[PDB]
């Protein structure tokens, strides 16, 4: 929302911008938001991420990650030769898809997929199959289930503008409320983030 | 294989069908397929599939769909079903209906052919390596699945030219290792009683 001169405050931010540095109109704010939520890292430490992530144990969400991130087919090899048969089928229902996206949709493997995404327990994979049978983000961003942080990553790297900032007000509205602290993300230790935490003490004391 | 006349032996074979073409060998393969139990219609397809999804046994009913070539009707028999394993399997079976237009290679083909060399059941294993590289040789050549079965598909979606090789090769198989299934083939002819007799070495 930004909020002496708007030329200086600009040149300055591009300023802490340029810091690290060994088609969009509010690229000055993106990159910002980026960096505050941890989303500005390289490809070769989203290689090592991914790589951190599979030692942990957390195959689904490595997958979810990388099917945030868009490499399909890295979330197949991923997802292939896991210690599970289940995320192996899960990889396999995903492989089915790179070639069948120019498919117009309303057909059995989509309402599978919908059903899948319906049925399952696991929310990373929910947002998998939720992604992969309609490409469309908005299934995704309002998933409670899933953290935050990934949810303002895959908000701020793949939408417009004038929805990313619906889709923030949104957020934010229904977190100062709601009393969630994933919310600080949004609205950061300020006079309304001492509103958020109020309405947690409220909602939890 | 035939065996007092070539006319009088196919009009004896006519007049079974005649009671109850597009190939040299026809009421051959007519008289084949009601001695192996395999002349139901599609509505005693329907009726198949039904008692065999009213045993439990929904991964039976999805093979005998994909060998009778209704590949959507697996797709249809295996979602609904009772396991979330099956689901998953109904998704990758259901991930070929757009495929089936493709060269292929693609990486999904390498996942369901890694996937049906890994899997226990029989029944998946034959729709996974089925569904990647569409060929019926690598189906009705493991002794996993029935015999009986096999020729469901050898007797109906295969050509005379390579059916009395994949035959005399099944027949020279079971004759010698005494296999009880070989009595789709020998019957209880001599040859039957010969399988019977290699059965009676092998097992007493």
């Amino acid at each position: 929302n930004g909020i002496l001169s708007d030329k200086q405050l600009n040149k300055e931010m591009e300023k802490i911008i340029k810091l690290r540095r060994k088609g969009s109109p509010k690229y000055v704010q993106r990159r910002l938001c980026l960096i505050i939520s941890g989303w500005d890292l390289s490809r070769s430490d989203y290689e090592d991420k991914y790589n951190i992530i599979m030692k942990n144990g957390h195959y689904e969400k490595a997958a979810a990650w990388a099917v945030f991130f868009g490499d399909i087919p890295k979330a197949v090899e991923i997802l292939g030769s896991a210690k599970k048969e289940r995320l192996r089928l899960i990889a396999t229902a995903i492989a089915g898809y790179l070639a069948y996206k120019d498919l117009p949709g309303n057909n059995a493997w989509r309402q599978q997929c919908r059903k899948m995404s319906s049925e399952l327990d696991d929310p990373y994979l929910r947002v998998i199959f939720a992604f992969i049978a309609d490409n469309d983000w908005w299934d995704i961003l309002y998933e409670p289930a899933i953290s935050l942080r990934e949810r303002l990553g895959v908000a701020l790297r793949f939408l417009n503008d004038t929805d990313l900032t619906t889709f923030l007000d949104r957020t934010s509205s229904t977190v100062i409320e709601n009393g969630e602290l994933e919310g600080l993300i949004l609205t950061g230790i300020t006079p309304n983030g001492i509103d958020l935490l109020q309405s947690y003490v409220n909602k939890t004391s | 294989n035939g065996i007092l006349s070539d006319k009088q032996l196919n009009k004896e074979m006519e007049k079974i069908i005649k009671l109850r073409a597009g190939s040299p060998k026809y009421v051959q393969r007519r008289l084949c397929l009601i001695i192996s139990g395999w002349d139901l219609s599609r509505s005693d397809y329907e009726d198949k599939y039904n008692i065999i999804m009213k045993n439990g046994h929904y991964e039976k009913a999805a093979a005998w769909a994909v060998f009778f070539g209704d590949i959507p009707k697996a797709v249809e028999i295996l979602g609904s079903a009772k396991k979330e394993r099956l689901r998953l399997i109904a998704t990758a079976i259901a991930g070929y209906l757009a495929y089936k237009d493709l060269p292929g290679n693609n990486a999904w083909r390498q996942q369901c052919r890694k996937m049906s060399s890994e899997l226990d059941d029989p029944y998946l294993r034959v729709i996974f390596a089925f569904i990647a590289d569409n060929d019926w040789w690598d189906i009705l050549y493991e002794p996993a699945i029935s015999l009986r079965e096999r020729l469901g598909v050898a007797l109906r979606f295969l050509n005379d030219t390579d059916l009395t090789t994949f035959l005399d090769r099944t027949s020279s198989t079971v004759i010698e290792n005494g296999e009880l299934e070989g009595l789709i083939l020998t019957g209880i002819t001599p040859n039957g009683i010969d399988l019977l007799q290699s059965y009676v070495n092998k097992t007493s």
